[PDB]
């Protein structure tokens, strides 16, 4: 028998790190303020389609908004945020990455930092 | 066999039971119609070389029925390097006096070749030991044939798992760990010269041979087989070799 | 950047860290605050690790922070989609699609083989029984 | 020939890579793969490297758990 060597146990689903978030795009209704965030490919594929990371997690899956003095926070269960802000005042935004359920690698890496 | 499964009629049909004058002796398997492969150990204290029957198509040795055929073992087959008493090179290569007729209840598992049982069979996780041995390790023996499905381990594996003990022999490379184990868990005591069977696409092959355990289910503990692969060359030279006149014969290895 | 002037015109993070890019101060000239410059700067600074072009083989590539990620066309894999599926069909991958025996030859594709009692079929990997009882095949169940 | 060691899961959105070392030296490595009941299958068969990507098994079912071990062959 060859020389070998046994790995660590791996649980993808629990395990696997998620990806750095980017913001697609942001737009105003007035007073409110729309947020929505890219739905990042995984390399899990459904017939020659790589399925985004809600695809796979689905509610397991939340995404955090960071906005600015201190900081507020959004939370979303879908893509989406839709907050308050002050009219003629610019606002940054940044987003992360929450499975809540999780006990390690629970937060992804915080997206690029966007300003109006 | 102990948390096994009655084998149905029929779906065992390579498994042989070895008698010797009327009494159980061991298991074996049927790899073609006049050769049948078995445990060395299963032959270090006979001395009627004729009172050495093989029973195919056995299923409830309580009742004969018309799927039973007998035959009387002509020679047995050992290798010069096993040493009765030990645990080493335990393999056995049987001839039968007349064929066996090949029915639905009588038909040989494949002798593979070494590389494909090396390269492909030994990583087929589970495959299946059977027998009417003890049902327990205390206990009583089986009437009716059955049947357990083990996963094989390699023995870095084995060793560095099972639980360590005074005066258990050393796992070589003509052994291979069952079984997990944990005790519910394995094979026994009168299962010896018994099949391990591997499943591969469609078609079952030899792989192993019930040898020996620290007793049974063996908890700490795995169930040892003999690392058929390694007698392959060894078991075709012989079946291709020209009959001597004795029952017991000890042939080189290699 | 900062030309003669340029600077004159106030902090902007447009023209000024992106149509141009910046320093850690014109970033704070700006931010004031540090979690926040902190927080901006970890991606801004980390740069385009997809920009060496590394997913070989029609490969997409995905930033992330300090490393990338390589999605790859299906009969490739490997961490640069460096490694051909169609390559690896060698006894050790999977005995070679072979049904029984595999046969591997260097110069050349390998070759499938069968049992006795069995031979092979035109696709050149499946085996058929040429006899009534082959070994390994349990006729009640067939 | 030395047993690989530090064998480490490289996973980033189901883009899995094991890792060990050392360097090879006159040896190369296979790599094995399974669930805790299913089949061992090999890969990156024979290699000088010291990574192997794994993606294409484990994205076939990410809630089951694998077990890795990489081998040592002399050249
Ligand atoms: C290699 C030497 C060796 C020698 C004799 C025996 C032996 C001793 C006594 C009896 C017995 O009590 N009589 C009943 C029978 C004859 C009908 C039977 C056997 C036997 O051959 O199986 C065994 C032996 O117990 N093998 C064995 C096999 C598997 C496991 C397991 N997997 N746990 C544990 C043990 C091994
Ligand atoms: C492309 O660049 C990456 C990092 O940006 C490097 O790791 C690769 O070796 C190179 O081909
Ligand atoms: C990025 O993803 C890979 C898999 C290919 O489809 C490329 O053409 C695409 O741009
Ligand atoms: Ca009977
Ligand atoms: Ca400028
Ligand atoms: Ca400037
Ligand atoms: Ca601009
Ligand atoms: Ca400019
Ligand atoms: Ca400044
Ligand atoms: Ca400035
Ligand atoms: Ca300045
Ligand atoms: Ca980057």
């Amino acid at each position: 028998e060859p020389l070998y060597e046994n790995s660590p146990e791996f649980t993808p689903y629990l395990e696997t790190n998620l990806g750095q978030p980017t913001i697609q795009s942001f737009e105003q209704v007035g007073t409110k303020v729309n947020v929505t965030v890219e739905d990042e490919r995984t390399l899990v594929r459904r017939n020659n389609t790589f399925l985004s990371l809600r695809d796979v997690f689905g509610k397991d899956l939340i995404y955090t908004l960071y906005y600015w003095s201190g900081k507020k926070t959004a939370k979303t269960n879908t893509n989406e945020f839709l907050i308050d802000v002050d009219k003629g005042e610019n606002y940054c935004f940044s987003v992360q990455a929450v499975i809540p359920s999780r006990t390690v690698n629970r937060k992804s890496t915080d997206s690029p930092v966007e300003c109006m | 066999i102990v948390g096994g499964k009655v084998c149905p009629k029929g779906e065992c049909p390579w498994q042989v039971l070895l008698l010797v004058n009327g009494a159980q002796l061991c298991g074996g398997t049927l790899i073609n119609t006049i050769w049948v492969v078995s445990a060395a150990h299963c032959f270090d204290k006979i001395k009627n070389w004729r009172n050495l029957i093989a029973v195919l198509g056995e299923h409830d040795l309580s009742e004969h029925d018309g799927d039973e055929q007998s035959r009387r073992v002509a020679q047995v087959i050992i290798p010069s390097t096993y040493v009765p008493g030990t645990t080493n090179h335990d393999i056995a290569l049987l001839r039968l006096h007349q064929p066996v007729v090949l029915t639905d209840h009588v038909v040989p598992l494949c002798l593979p070749e070494r590389t494909f049982s090396e390269r492909t069979l030994a990583f087929v996780r589970f495959s299946l030991v059977s027998g009417w041995g003890q049902l327990l390790d205390r206990g009583a023996t089986a009437l009716e044939l059955m049947v357990l499905n083990v996963p094989r381990l390699m023995t870095q594996d084995c060793l560095q798992q099972s639980r360590k003990v005074g005066d258990s022999p050393n796992i070589t490379e003509y052994m291979f760990c069952a079984g997990y184990s944990d005790g519910s868990k394995d094979s026994c005591k009168g299962d010896s010269g018994g099949p391990h069977a591997t499943h591969y696409r469609g078609t079952w092959y030899l792989t192993g041979i019930v040898s020996w355990g620290q007793g049974c289910a063996t908890v700490g503990h795995f169930g040892v087989y003999t690392r058929v692969s390694q007698y392959i060359e060894w078991l075709q030279k012989l079946m291709r070799s020209e009959p001597r006149p004795g029952v017991l014969l000890r042939a080189p290895f290699p | 950047a900062n030309a003669f002037l340029e600077e004159l015109r106030p902090g902007s993070l447009e023209r000024e860290c992106k149509e141009e890019q910046c320093s850690f101060e014109e970033a704070r000239e700006i931010f004031k605050d540090a979690e926040r410059t902190k927080l901006f700067w970890i991606s801004y600074s980390d740069g385009d690790q997809c920009a060496s072009s590394p997913c070989q083989n029609g490969g997409s590539c995905k930033d992330q922070l300090q490393s990338y990620i390589c999605f790859c066309l299906p009969a490739f894999e490997g961490r640069n989609c460096e490694t051909h599926k169609d390559d690896q069909l060698i006894c050790v991958n999977e005995n070679g699609g072979c049904e029984q025996y595999c046969s591997d030859h260097t110069g050349t594709k390998r070759s499938c083989r069968c049992h006795e009692g069995y031979s092979l079929l035109a696709d050149g990997v499946s085996c058929t029984p040429t006899v009534e009882y082959p070994c390994g095949k349990i006729p009640i169940l067939e | 020939t030395v047993a690989a060691y530090n064998l480490t899961w490289k996973s980033t959105n189901f883009k899995t890579i094991l890792e060990w070392e050392p360097k090879p030296v006159n040896q190369v490595y296979t790599v094995q793969i399974s669930t805790k009941s299913g089949d061992w299958k090999s890969k990156c068969f024979y290699t000088t490297d010291t990574e192997c990507d794994l993606t294409d098994e484990i994205v076939k079912d990410v809630k089951q758990t694998y077990l890795a071990r990489v081998f040592s062959y002399p050249a």
